[PDB]
RNA sequence: AAUGGCUGAAAGCCUCUCAAGCCAGAAUUUCGUCUAGAUGAAUACUUUGUCUUUUUCUUGUUACUUUAGUACAAUUGAAAAUUAUAUACGUUGUAUUUAUUAUCUCGUGUAUUACUCUAUCAAAAGGGUAGUGAAUACUGAGUUAACAAAAUUUAAAGCAUAA
RNA sequence: AUAAACAUACUUUGAAUCGGCCAAGUCUGGUAAGCAGGACUGGCGAUGCGGGAUGAACCGAACGUCGAGAUAAAGUGCCAAAAAGAAACAUAACGAGUACCACAAAAGGUAUUCAUUCAUAUUGACAAU
RNA sequence: UGUGAAUUAAAAGUAAAAAUCCGAUAAUAAUGGAAUGAUAAAAGCUAUUUAAGGUAAGAUUAAUAAAUUUAAUCC
């Protein structure tokens, strides 16, 4: 288990600076104890970022914090992330070309929505802060004169 | 005729070092290159020291009745009596000094609203002109 | 430049061991201060290190490094022609501060390196005792001059851009 | 979509007057004018992303990359040392290199 | 990325050699430079002293065949190119590529008369020169040595100042109108919610 | 240029200046003139109008021929001059790359633009007029994103006809 | 005192070599010589590497194949990897600019900067009127 | 009449805060890396016991003091 940085606390807002969702903003719920990766959600109704796991080295801890208790994380453990993962077609399992992944997304889609009951609390709170919903849904960018060694979050 | 001189009592502005953007008062002139600044350490925090004129800038204020080699105690009385801090903060440099401190504590969210808000205001102000 | 207080005594047949040689030597470090100190003994009293004991070698610090003083350094230096005695005045706040001015000024005007100069003495003179034509103009109480052609100051190397934008202006400052 | 990198110029390898060591490449990150602004970037990812005009029938990618890390400063003018998986091609001097924001220690 | 922009340098009130050192270093760094008004540069020396150096320069010429000899270009835009080329790598692909990204013109041709101009504080004549040191403009020296087009550039520059002077005045009027329209809506009652944020950070 | 002079300090006078500023002065230098000359420009006709390569016909060139692939109008970039700079202020403290709130739909008119396009007067213009579209502000509301994918920048074969 | 056991003492057999050249806080002949000949040491020869642009001898340092780090001589406007600040006497001149090194003398200047000595320095020195 | 280098009286002060200069130093440490490796238990580290010790400096109080002076009991 990694030791998370002191700036990363539950409910804080993080910026994803690498990977598929690069430049997006998310909300840090808790850390996967079985893998050490953060479990974040850039609430799907706002950013479209689903429930996922990201290593703490690919995120920046912003000072903006959504807090939010009663998040109802009863599921969303190492079982859930291993349940919705799309696995290959083994080696000796005939050929099963192309179609295997398309069916996988269809069958795992239902459980993905089911666990989005977590987002029901942060979404309501986020709209309370003026300009925050626009801030969350918008990509993070480095403008002119934005020197990273001078920026502070 | 030149307006700002390097005299005794002239209020100067440190531009580099550990006391950058801090006010100081000239109390002695060693030669054409070095002056003795004693911007009251009890007020601004600039210790009595010799500095090169390349590191400071002049201002439009001169403290009244400052003699060369004035002590720190009497110098402090003349500094508050003139109210240099009150007068300096209303100048173009004075407001530029406080602006830099205001901007250096912004966060990413803070810069987000300002860029969004100012863009709309500037666009709207351009519309209003025929 | 740092100032040192060095003492020693000579313990042999020629010298009685009850007379202490003191000095005030300006050297970059205490090893050079002793080296200068021993030479003055050997070249003036036939006292050699192998027959002498050093007693104290302590730094000397300025009492008031906030008061402007006019100094007067009496010194002798060696040229191509011969050996001369000079008396140059300096304005500074420390005794060591003025000596570094003298060494840097001699090496520029007279092209004399440091290993040709012996500092005989250094005192503090009055305000009217200054005779340097340039330095005499700043000893009065009503000195005043505008620094023109000011180059704009940069807070630190952080903002030192190679190419700038727009135009460049000096400052009446 | 967004700018998540700072352009750095591949000036050249670590060298002397008449020698050259292509193991280490020198970069000039934009906005870093002094060596005291270097500690932020020591360890950040650096990528040299180039383009190759591949033929239609070839399965090789048309955009390839070489990655690396900034390891130490080099001089007082904010020049860094970067070591890559493979040494950069000397034809790429004066080109731009993406300096990312990870591994993040913020 | 790929820097397709051009860094326009206004050579007015600069030093010829100091400009070249900064430009010739950044040509090797992938930047494209255009130095407008390369005839307004300054070189240390009175016109009498500058002609002696040129007379020495013109002497260098292949004895058996002057057509092969050193070519002495009198145009100021070619004095700068020669000075820049001396600070670039010689006889390699790296040196030739970096030279292709440099151009002077004596005035300001059609595309580069409306681009943003830059300056080189290291090369400014007000930072590196004693004010009483006599200098010489490149155009003034070029006329002395046989550059015929010193009058065309002076005529073309004259009409470029008259066109920019009226454009600047028209732009000033519009900017004053927009500035005073911004104050009216900054003080409006409906925009207080937005302005209160701006006042917090000192923008307004 | 050598040289002879003008005004003129340093140095209250004097002085052509190892000072600033000027004049006159060579078989001199540079323009002007003569010879060779690189990158070029204008006009005439033939074409073409997003683009390339491999082939291929010809004495050779261009257009041309075939099979594909590729993009499809709409926020980029200018005060000048001086610097002992009229007075005031010193406006401090990061040039280019690199300053747009994810996509789409629903909406009302007005206004704006170094925006696009059409017509016209002009024009070796970030031109005027008239209209249209685009984007933005007034200023909203609503849908979607989870796995996957988000790329041109150019390849391959010909000679019917015309200049 | 210090150092020394792969120390110390050797024995036998034998190779190649005895044209040498260079430097210098050294000398003799010579007007002098990149000339001729010597005393002591270190080198080149037999030796590459980093620096002096280039160089048998100069400076640092002597080499199995490599990775990383501090360094040496010496450098830090561009070629060229690497610097910012301070004070001065210079610079209206092909003046100045990395020792050996690839050159400059005597002499003169009311040119300039600094220091010493002497006299006049006021109730009034010098220049002019 | 004003400034004032220096000195002097009283208050405060057990004479270790913070900042700058001047001296003094560089290493114990903390956080990020880089080169070459290793992966398993420890003369590891941690918890519980008694107790050699803590030489300005583990703490406090006492006598007094220009003290790396002497005691006491706590840790």
């Amino acid at each position: 288990l990694e030791k998370l940085r002191k700036s990363i606390v539950p409910g804080a807002i993080l910026i994803i600076v690498a990977g598929k969702y690069a430049g997006k903003k998310v909300v840090f719920l808790k850390q996967c104890i079985k893998s050490g990766a953060l479990i974040v959600t850039g609430p799907f109704k706002i950013n479209g970022v689903p429930l996922m796991r990201i290593n703490q080295r690919y995120v920046i801890a912003t000072s903006q914090k959504v807090d939010v208790s009663k998040v109802d994380t009863t599921g969303v453990d190492v079982k859930f992330f291993k349940k919705i993962a799309i696995k290959k077609a083994a080696f000796g399992k005939t050929v099963e070309e192309d179609f295997a992944k398309k069916q996988y997304e269809a069958k795992k889609a239902l459980i993905v929505e089911k666990q989005k009951q977590v987002d029901e609390s942060i979404v309501a709170e986020i709209k309370k802060v003026p300009y925050l919903k626009e801030y969350m849904a918008s990509y993070f960018t480095l403008k002119n004169g934005d020197h990273p060694h001078l920026l502070k979050f | 005729v030149f307006s700002r001189f390097v005299e005794v009592g002239r209020v100067v502005l440190m531009k580099t070092g550990p006391f950058a953007s801090k006010l100081a008062v000239i109390v002695e002139i060693l030669d054409h290159n070095r002056v003795l600044v004693d911007g009251p350490q009890a007020i601004t925090g600039v210790p009595r020291q010799v500095v090169n004129l390349n590191t400071i800038s002049l201002t439009s204020f001169v403290v009244n009745k400052v003699t060369r080699g004035m002590t720190h105690k009497k110098l402090c009385l003349r500094f508050t009596q003139d109210a240099i801090i009150k007068r300096f903060n209303k100048t173009a440099t004075g407001k530029a000094i406080e602006k830099r401190i205001l901007r250096e504590k912004m966060t990413d969210f803070d810069k987000f609203q300002v860029s969004i808000i100012n863009r709309k205001i500037n666009a709207a102000a351009k519309i209003a002109v025929s | 430049m740092k100032e040192y207080y060095i003492t020693a005594r000579c313990t042999d047949k020629a010298h009685n061991p009850n007379e202490i040689f003191r000095s005030r030597v300006f050297a970059p470090n205490y090893v050079v201060a002793k080296s200068k100190f021993w030479m003055m003994l050997k070249k003036q009293h036939k006292v050699k290190k192998i027959n002498a004991e050093l007693l104290q070698c302590q730094p000397i610090f300025e009492k008031n490094p906030t008061v402007v003083k006019n100094y007067q350094i009496f010194l002798r230096y060696v040229s191509a022609g011969g050996i001369h005695n000079i008396t140059k005045q300096y304005r500074d706040v420390t005794r060591v501060g003025a000596v570094r001015q003298m060494y840097n000024d001699l090496a520029s005007q007279y092209r004399t390196r440091q290993d040709k100069i012996q500092l005989i003495s250094i005192t503090t003179v009055g305000d009217k005792a200054v005779k340097n034509p340039v330095l005499h103009q700043f000893v009065g109480h009503h000195v005043k001059f505008p620094m023109v052609h000011c180059k704009p100051v940069i807070a630190s190397k952080r903002f030192n851009l190679p190419i700038k934008a727009g135009k460049l202006t000096t400052k009446l400052c | 979509k967004c700018r998540l990198h700072v352009n750095a110029v591949f000036m050249g390898f670590q060298r002397a007057q008449r020698n050259q060591y292509p193991n280490v490449a020198l970069l000039q990150i934009s906005g870093v004018n002094t060596k005291e602004d270097t500690p932020f970037y020591i360890g950040k990812r650096v990528a040299y992303v180039y383009k190759v005009n591949v033929k239609k029938g070839s399965n090789k990618p048309a955009i390839r990359a070489i990655f690396g890390k900034i390891v130490a400063p080099h001089g007082n003018h904010g020049v860094v040392k970067a070591r890559f998986l493979h040494n950069l091609p000397p034809k790429a001097m004066g080109q731009n290199l993406k300096v990312f924001l990870y591994p993040s220690n913020i | 990325s790929t820097n397709n922009k051009v860094t326009v340098i206004d050579c007015h009130g600069h030093v010829l050699g100091r400009v070249a050192s900064v430009v010739a270093k950044h040509l090797l760094l992938g930047q494209k430079f255009v130095l407008v008004r390369c005839e307004d540069l300054q070189v240390c020396g009175t016109l009498k002293m500058r002609l002696v150096q040129w007379e020495l320069y013109q002497r260098k010429r292949v004895n058996t065949n002057p057509t092969r000899g050193a070519f002495h270009h009198r145009s100021p835009a070619d004095m700068v190119r020669k000075a820049v080329r001396g600070m670039l790598p010689k006889n390699n692909y790296r040196g030739k590529l970096a030279l292709k990204n440099l151009k002077c013109f004596e005035g300001c041709p059609a595309p580069y008369d409306k681009m943003k101009k830059s300056s080189i504080p290291e090369a400014a004549a007000i930072y590196s020169f004693n004010p009483t040191r006599k200098r010489t403009l490149l155009g003034e020296l070029g006329t002395a040595v046989g550059w015929k087009y010193a009058d065309v550039v002076a005529k073309n520059e004259a009409e470029r100042k008259e066109r920019a002077a009226k454009w600047y005045a028209a732009k000033q009027l519009k900017q004053k109108a927009v500035a005073e329209a911004k104050e009216k809506i900054l003080a409006d009652e409906k925009y207080k919610a937005k302005v209160a944020i701006l006042k917090k950070f000192g923008y307004a």
